[PDB]
């Protein structure tokens, strides 16, 4: 019910489902972006996952316990987006991040474009550790997209 | 509204992967509601 | 983005 892995986040009412995002189950905690769930509870099979920690400024939320993903981009190496697009199987895409330069420091950023419901897909280092989640970013002049590598703090 | 999760795979680095995308160097600001914007 |  909380087995480790990457998951789709779906919504359904009376008709079919829609994939609104993706997230990571690790160490019994589900990790996704705030804009995917708006910080609301999730169903997993017969069970309920309750929000535990989150921050709208970071655009992150964890379920069942505190944020567990602590790996950091090394600022140097290529990474992989494990993209889980709506209606498509999970695929690994390797890229060298660029940089979001902010007044509070630099953040790695990936220039990869996927549908909105791919939000929350994990970005990985060469050891397979999740160094952040995809989907909070900017649209540049030509209409293409750059996502921050958004990572929480493991307290 | 039923918001629910479904497993979609294992989290593994793929050896010999497709490398793509550029590496843009952008000046951005982040507001208190989580929006990034270009400066 | 098919910014979020």
């Amino acid at each position: 019910e909380t087995t480790d892995g990457v998951y789709r986040v779906m919504t359904r009412r009376l008709l079919g489902s829609t994939q609104v995002g993706v997230g990571v189950m690790q160490e019994g905690v589900f990790h996704t972006m705030w804009h995917v769930t708006k910080g609301a509870a999730l169903r997993s099979g017969e069970g309920r996952l309750d929000p535990y920690w989150g921050d709208v400024k970071q655009d992150l939320v964890s379920y069942c316990g505190p944020w567990k993903l602590d790996a950091a981009w090394d600022g140097l190496s290529e990474v992989q987006l494990l993209a889980v697009p709506p209606g498509e199987r999970a695929k690994n895409i390797q890229t060298l991040p660029g940089i979001f330069k902010t007044k509070d420091g630099d953040i790695g950023a990936v220039a990869l474009d996927y549908p909105a419901g791919t939000s929350g897909s994990p970005i990985l280092d060469k050891c397979g550790r999740v160094i952040g989640l995809y989907g909070n970013g900017v649209v540049i002049k030509n209409g293409s997209y750059v996502s921050a590598i958004t990572q929480g703090k493991r307290e | 509204v039923d918001m629910y999760i479904e497993r979609a795979g294992d989290i593994t680095w793929e050896k010999d992967a497709e490398v793509t995308g550029n590496s843009p160097r952008l000046d951005v600001a982040l507001d208190e509601s989580g929006d990034f914007s270009l400066v | 983005k098919x910014k979020k």
